[PDB]
């Protein structure tokens, strides 16, 4: 009387009465608990089946279906409140939930009920996108799909698309997957049509579901060199070192062996540069605080850009490469077998304490090439560019840690460590 | 462990290296924590990089509400201390091979930096807001001619930023000095 | 429409030619980097005879322009690889294909 | 095992399943059971053999299996009746009292109406089938029908059922005689 | 036209709606990381030789990671133990993968082999720090994609004994039972008509596959050797009753492994020497005498059922051989 | 010693613990019963064993593959590719050479039951509102017809199912599209040319067929009226089929069966 048109509100709307009746009916159709005697549980099951059949005979499932038909024409509690009163508006959602729970409970165990009103699944799936009754509609759909194979016979391509779109719109819901499983198999018998539809409509795109892959462990190796450029004390802003490899394997087990090298920044004036968490498939160049090169592409922020160079190649065995670092006006420069490559990372932030670094996956023998006390140079550095063995501070030892932490294959006797300081040093008195 | 603190942990598995277990514990019926195990403990730690998380309802000094004409997702806070916050949307916009441009239009017309470079990326919408006593700056998906998000601010809008960002895990109160590099 | 990166050289002397079989070893990958196929997971090289259209046009033509002992990255187009329908279930419609093919032997 | 069979018979269904396990184990249970000292010793050991399985629930299990058939002549009832015969051989007053107490404490009609349905369709000789088989034999050497030449169907089952109904009243059990009426 | 209309399924809708997936995320520090229990084994030369600074890495190491696409982030498999929602969702994803190819559906199985991997199934079944639910799910997926079809087909002809009249058939008439011996179940000559096994190679570059009507190919020798290894150290671990069974509780350790072993035994592998080793893995008078849970003994009952069925088949074959 | 060990462990477990999950206890007791009876397996399996020869092994392998495909398609819901594969398998079983030399092997493998309740799945769903997959029904009917034709005992085997298929024999009538394949026609082929089976044909179902004939002679065919026929007040097609079946039931080997 209120929904058809604007009429004077001398109408009976027993909101609390119908809510109490719905709760009482939900309790009336309660399945027996599993912590009961077998005989009593069977008696309760038989009584519940008799009650469900008697309710079916009066066609009251259709009655609650038409009740939710008349009640779903609104959009929200606010929409219902100004039309049917504040109490009805604020109880509308609860009434919808109770009605859907009662509908599910009336049909939870029956095969006959599901076969009887399977003809209404075109309706429920169409209104599944209510967004305030989606859980109840999904529960009813699952409990009607599990029991009667007749319901599966009328499931069409559009319903599969609707369910997949509901999953893609509402997120990772584990009940949608159960519904899909029930659609695929009902009673020891499979539906090849539904299986094929789900297979070719759910995961060609890989945006869903949660993807998966097997990758290789990668770690880095860096020496005790820190390079901080600022006003005042400067270190010539020019560095250079070479690199060679003894043995390498293009594919050791299943994927291409990671092998990159470059210069990595730091966080402020402290070690532990930002980027990958640690123990990943990401080395140097897979973040914005490291810039690496692997022979074909320039890596920066896990985005590779291929670069031209005479005789394109990966870092095969017996390959000598050179790395130059200038800080202020130019940037990090690479040379493959003497002649420079045709790409380099200009206009990058100079904040941080830069250092050389090399990342590898497995099956590799790497040799840093510094001068003087640490080795020879296979090629002549460009003018001005010094090396790391001179970059080391006067009267301090120089060794090579991995990149950040104790990435050592060791037992419980590992020195597990907390935060550190910014070296306490990274102008005369007036 | 605090600053410059290094230690060692022993859950068992080496009774030959459990030094003072024989002094105390072995007599009054105390066992090592993981004595009946065949493999070492995973040893979880507090990770340092602050990745994004969904706003928890049971979180104070932060409240996000959803309403809905046009839709929006409004904010609120009740706190006595202020900081800078790095709110980000759930999932990003993917740019194909050809398309590569981003224009920021204020209350007037287009007037911002030339951020138009993306061969194939995923820009996640975000805004970095300073916490005020009353902070209602929120996001509204609007429509003029194409994809358009309006991060509507309120009074005291001078250090809040609104843009689209890829995976970036850096917690600090700064304006510029953002990580960047131009490959030639 | 298919294009090639050389990654490791294959001494450019022996090519797959009509009336022959080629032994390749590949790790196919989608445009977004999500791997969809690989011949190294099953630990057996892929043997295919050239000229009888038993593989897709992209792989066929890319292998036709390769050499023994070479590594190549083949970038293909949807029309030359799978068309506007793609592979049902695996390859989405209108998707570009990336293959990391290494040539082992040439009968 | 008895509890498993009892729960299977107690679970609500529409028809009693074949349950080859039950059919096989009722066989073994029935065959487990069976000049003055040599006749008293065998009677005492028969009582002991019946006690070996009637205090573990077989007396109620047989009744539940009979009630779960709703009057359908088949191998299930054919085996449970043999088990009842084995468990009720002689005047087993303890077993009779257990059965009567169970029936009275669980006021089920599904046992007595099942018995009535079973007896309504036991067996009758049919002259049509008999003379028809005679004609078939005269026309050609047809192999004899296994189930009593198809003229008397499950005569052994009928004899076992009526032997069960008799052993239930064996002695002078007036309480159960009046209960049967 | 809209922000929301670009990163979802639909694009022709100009109405700016906000589905529940669109939730604001704030950069927070409440997060835990996990230490890998195995490291890369990086060794430095430590000599500082005159020809350079040498570092070495020879031993391979691999791990598997989920890729949350809407967050564009990769997370190790072992980190799912703490995350309850992702754990349950991926378990149900594995269940759906099994369901879409449960019965003899081979096109979907061919799709699913690439949809996950070939070798990560081996990695997951071999790994020890598995959440348990994913261990069982990956075991079931490995069974369903490759072994389930032929295992079912061979179980379909289990109760039918068609025996040829070849000379090799006329050789087991002795059925060794005399001079104080009984033989071993499944050991000897079968010479009985059984369905053959043949698996098609999964290739997605081969246009116009003929029928792919049988199965995706899977290496069986590696799988059976690994099954032997895992059963051996599983019984070794269960003998001492440790407090960290693989996959959590002991049923997660035993039920999927025993199920894979059982279906491998059904398939018609483990030739006589392998069958002997498996027999001495249980029989010496092991695994029957252990305190096993209900599902574990339920599976081992099926194992004994097959061990009796093969004896029945051997008896039938010997009877036919003598009858000839 | 396997029987000894299994009898050891099965009773040991039940002695140690009270066991929930009735499936486990059922399996344990089935195993124990198998171990003790022993010869039960032999007496259950020898009726299903068979031997053919040492030369035709690959032919019967093709037979077994076809039967396995048929059973796998039985285990899957009814469809277009399903019916095509089932028809191809049935045709392969037709053209098989072993299908003739060893008719006892067909009964041992139970092909008749398999095709019976392949066809029951199709015939279900409805009674007089849908007869879908008519080609599948026809292939099943012709397979059963030929299988019972080339024998003396497959007729007896199909006589057991004759009672059920007469209930739904109304399908496939009033259409000259399969003059052969029909449940009524396979009933006729089973009862065909055997006075033993004709006598064993009791009369629960003769008066059933009489009711069907009376209904056919009273009612016209809704099918034909939808076709566009002038709607004569009776149906002469289904009645003719029923009369043919009754003729085959009554007249056998040139001598009328007196009781029938």
């Amino acid at each position: 009387a209120l929904s058809k048109k604007v009429k004077l509100p001398t109408i009976d709307l027993p909101i609390e009465s119908v809510s109490l009746s719905l709760q009482d009916l939900i309790g009336y159709f309660h399945p027996p608990d599993e912590h009961l005697e077998h005989e009593d549980k069977q008696n309760r099951l038989r009584a519940l089946k008799n009650r469900q059949n008697l309710f079916q005979e009066e066609g009251m499932i259709n009655l609650v279906l038409e009740c939710i038909d008349r009640l779903h024409v609104y959009s929200s509690a606010a929409h219902f409140a100004d039309v049917a009163g504040r109490e009805a508006g604020e109880s509308w959602k609860s009434i919808l939930n109770s009605l859907y729970e009662l509908l599910a409970a009336l049909i939870r165990g029956n095969r006959k009920n599901c076969a009887q009103f399977s003809g209404s699944l075109d309706w429920l799936i169409s209104r599944l996108e209510r967004l305030e009754a989606s859980s109840g509609i999904l529960e009813v759909l699952h409990c009607v799909l599990v029991e009667s194979p007749e319901a599966l016979n009328i499931i069409k391509e559009g319903h599969i698309k609707s369910i997949i779109s509901l999953l893609d719109k509402h997120g990772r819901n584990h009940k949608v997957l159960d519904v899909l499983c029930s659609l695929c198999v009902c009673h020891g018998v499979a539906v090849r049509s539904n299986q094929h539809l789900i297979c070719d409509n759910l995961l060609p795109g890989r945006d869903l579901l949660l993807q998966t892959r097997l990758v290789n462990h990668v770690s880095s190796m860096r020496p005790n060199i820190f390079l901080g450029v600022s006003e005042g004390s400067a270190q010539y802003k020019k560095w250079y070192y070479e690199l060679m490899v003894d043995h390498t394997e293009p594919f050791v087990t299943a994927e291409a062996t990671h092998l990159r090298v470059g210069w990595a920044s730091t966080e402020g004036y402290s070690p532990y540069p930002g980027g990958g968490e640690e123990w990943g498939g990401n080395g140097v160049g897979d973040d914005l605080f490291s810039y690496g090169f692997d022979g074909l592409h320039l890596w920066s922020g896990c985005i590779a850009r291929t670069v031209s160079s005479p005789n394109q190649h990966l870092l095969r065995t017996d390959d000598v490469i050179s790395c130059c670092l200038d800080l202020s006006a130019p940037s990090i420069s690479f040379r493959i077998n003497g002649q420079p490559v045709q790409g380099m990372f200009e206009n990058f932030n100079i904040d941080g304490l830069f250092f050389p670094v090399v990342s590898f996956s497995a099956g590799i023998k790497v040799r840093f090439l510094l001068g003087g006390r640490h080795g020879e140079f296979k090629f002549l550095p460009p003018p001005g560019y010094a090396a790391c063995y001179e970059a080391v501070l006067p009267k301090e030892k120089l060794k090579v840690e991995h990149s950040r932490e104790y990435k050592q294959e060791r037992t419980y006797t590992r020195d597990l460590l907390g935060p550190t300081v910014s070296l306490t040093q990274a102008v005369p008195v007036d | 462990l605090g600053v410059a603190q290094v230690g060692r942990m022993n859950f068992g598995k080496d009774v030959s290296t459990l030094k003072y277990f024989t002094i105390c514990g072995l007599q009054e019926g105390y066992e090592p924590f993981a004595v009946n195990t065949n493999r070492d403990i995973t040893m979880w730690l507090s990770k340092r990089l602050p990745q994004f998380l969904q706003v928890p309802s049971n979180h104070e000094h932060i409240e996000v509400t959803r309403i809905d004409k046009v839709t929006q997702k409004s904010f609120g806070s009740q706190n006595n201390n202020t900081d800078i916050m790095f709110y980000r949307l759930s999932m990003p916009i993917e740019c194909a091979x050809x398309x590569x441009x981003x224009x920021x239009x204020x209350x007037x017309x287009x007037x911002x930096x030339x951020x138009x470079x993306x061969x194939x990326x995923x820009x996640x919408d975000s805004d970095f807001e300073v916490l005020m006593k009353t902070a209602h700056g929120h996001l509204v998906p609007d429509r003029i001619d194409k994809d358009k998000e309006t991060p509507k601010p309120e009074f005291n809008n001078h250090k809040d930023y609104a843009q689209e960002k890829p995976s970036r895990l850096k917690q600090x109160x700064x304006x510029x000095x953002x990580x960047x590099x131009x490959x030639x | 429409g298919v294009e090639i990166e050389t990654i490791s050289p294959g001494d450019g002397r022996t090519f797959p030619k009509k009336g022959q079989t080629c032994v390749v070893h590949y790790t196919g990958m989608l445009q977004n980097g999500k791997k969809f196929d690989s011949s190294r997971d099953r630990n057996k090289p892929f043997k295919f005879r050239i000229g009888k259209q038993e593989v897709i046009k992209g792989f066929e033509e890319g292998a036709a322009q390769m050499s023994l002992g070479q590594r190549a990255k083949l970038t293909c187009t949807p029309d030359v690889a799978y068309g506007a329908t793609g592979h049902p279930g695996v390859i989405p419609p209108n998707a570009t294909l990336i293959f990391d093919v290494e040539l082992l032997n040439l009968e | 095992l008895i509890l498993l069979f009892s729960r299977t018979a107690l679970t609500e269904k529409c028809k009693l399943e074949e349950d080859f396990l039950y059919m096989a184990y009722a066989d073994i249970m029935a065959k487990s059971c069976h000049s003055f000292e040599e006749k008293e010793m065998e009677k005492q050991k028969l009582l002991y053999q019946q006690a070996r399985l009637h205090d573990r629930g077989a007396a109620e299990m047989v009744l539940q299996t009979i009630s779960a058939s709703k009057g359908e002549t088949g191998p299930m009832v054919a085996a449970t009746l043999k088990l009842g015969i084995a468990i009720l051989n002689g005047g087993n007053s303890t077993v009779q009292q257990k059965m009567l107490d169970y029936l009275k404490e669980k006021k089920d009609v599904g046992f007595f109406q099942s018995l009535a349905g079973l007896m309504q369709s036991c067996s009758v000789l049919d002259l049509n089938a008999f003379e028809r088989q005679n004609k078939a034999e005269g026309l050609g050497m047809v192999t004899e029908e296994g189930s009593g030449e198809k003229v008397l169907q499950d005569d052994e089952f009928t004899c076992d059922l009526f032997r069960f109904l008799q052993l239930l009243c064996e002695g002078h059990n007036s309480d159960f005689q009046n209960y049967l009426r | 036209p809209l922000s929301a209309g670009l990163f979802k399924s639909e694009h022709k809708n100009p109405v700016p709606q906000c589905p529940p997936r669109l939730h604001v995320q704030f950069l927070s520090h409440v997060l835990w990381s996990r230490m890998p229990n195995q490291f890369l084994k990086v060794d430095v030369s430590r000599i500082s030789e005159r020809q350079g600074w040498l570092v070495q890495c020879l031993d391979p190491l691999q791990f598997m990671s989920l890729h949350i696409p809407e967050e564009n982030r990769s997370v190790d498999i072992l980190e799912l133990t703490e995350q309850e929602e992702l754990l349950q969702f991926h378990y149900h994803t594995l269940r759906l993968y099994s369901a879409v190819c449960a019965l003899g559906n081979h096109r979907v199985a061919h799709a699913l082999c690439s949809h996950v991997d070939e070798p990560q199934l081996l990695y997951a079944i071999e790994n020890k720090y598995m959440p348990g639910l994913l261990r069982a799910g990956y075991y079931d997926l490995l069974i369903d994609i490759h072994l389930s079809s032929y295992a079912t087909a061979r179980l379909m002809m289990n109760n039918e004994f068609i025996v040829p009249m070849t000379e090799e058939t006329k050789s087991i008439t002795l059925f060794p039972d005399e001079n104080k011996k009984h033989g071993l179940p499944g050991i000897g000559l079968s010479t009985s008509l059984r369905p053959r096994m043949r698996f098609s190679s999964p290739s997605f570059v081969s246009i116009s596959n003929d029928c792919y009507q049988y199965s995706p190919e899977f290496p069986l020798d590696i799988l059976k050797a690994k099954t032997i290894q895992m059963l051996t150290e599983a019984v070794k671990e269960g003998s001492l009753h440790a407090r960290d069974p693989v996959g959590g509780t002991t049923e997660f350790l035993f039920v999927p492994l025993i199920k894979l072993f059982y279906t491998l035994l059904i398939m018609g592998i483990f030739h006589n020497e392998d069958l002997k080793h498996i027999l001495q893995l249980i029989e010496p008078s092991g695994l029957l005498q252990m305190k096993l849970p209900e599902p574990v003994k339920l599976q081992m009952c099926l194992l004994l059922q097959y061990l009796c069925d093969c004896q029945v088949r051997h008896r039938i074959e010997a009877i036919v051989a003598f009858s000839d | 010693s396997l029987q000894q060990l299994i009898s050891e462990t099965m009773v040991r477990w039940a002695q140690e613990s009270v066991i929930e999950d009735p499936e486990l206890v059922r399996a344990m007791f089935v195993l124990l019963h198998r171990q003790y009876d022993g010869i039960g397996g032999l007496v259950r399996a020898l009726p299903k064993t068979y031997t053919i020869n040492g030369v035709s092994v690959e032919d019967t392998i093709n037979l077994l593959a076809s039967l396995g495909q048929i059973r796998s398609l039985l285990s899957v819901r009814m469809g277009k590719e399903e019916e095509k594969l089932m028809i191809r398998g049935l045709g392969d079983i037709m053209n098989n050479k072993v299908f003739y030399q060893h008719p006892n092997l067909m009964r041992a493998l139970g092909m008749h039951e398999t095709v019976m309740e392949v066809m029951v799945n199709v015939l279900g769903g409805g009674e007089s509102k849908e007869i879908t997959f008519p080609k599948m029904v026809a292939n099943c009917c012709r397979f059963l017809c030929y299988f019972c034709r080339i024998s003396r005992q497959n007729q007896k085997a199909m006589f057991d199912h004759l009672s059920y298929l007469l209930e739904n024999s109304s399908v496939g009538l009033a259409s000259p599209a399969m003059r052969g394949s029909t449940p009524l026609d396979v009933a006729a082929a089973s009862v065909m040319d055997n006075n033993e089976l004709a006598l064993a044909l009791r009369e629960p179902d003769l008066e059933k067929v009489v009711r069907y004939l009376a209904g056919c002679g009273l009612q016209s065919c809704q099918m034909l009226v939808s076709k566009g026929y002038p709607d004569i007040g009776w149906n002469p097609v289904e009645g003719e089929r029923y009369l043919d079946f009754l003729r085959f039931a009554v007249f056998c080997n040139g001598e009328s069966v007196e009781e029938n």
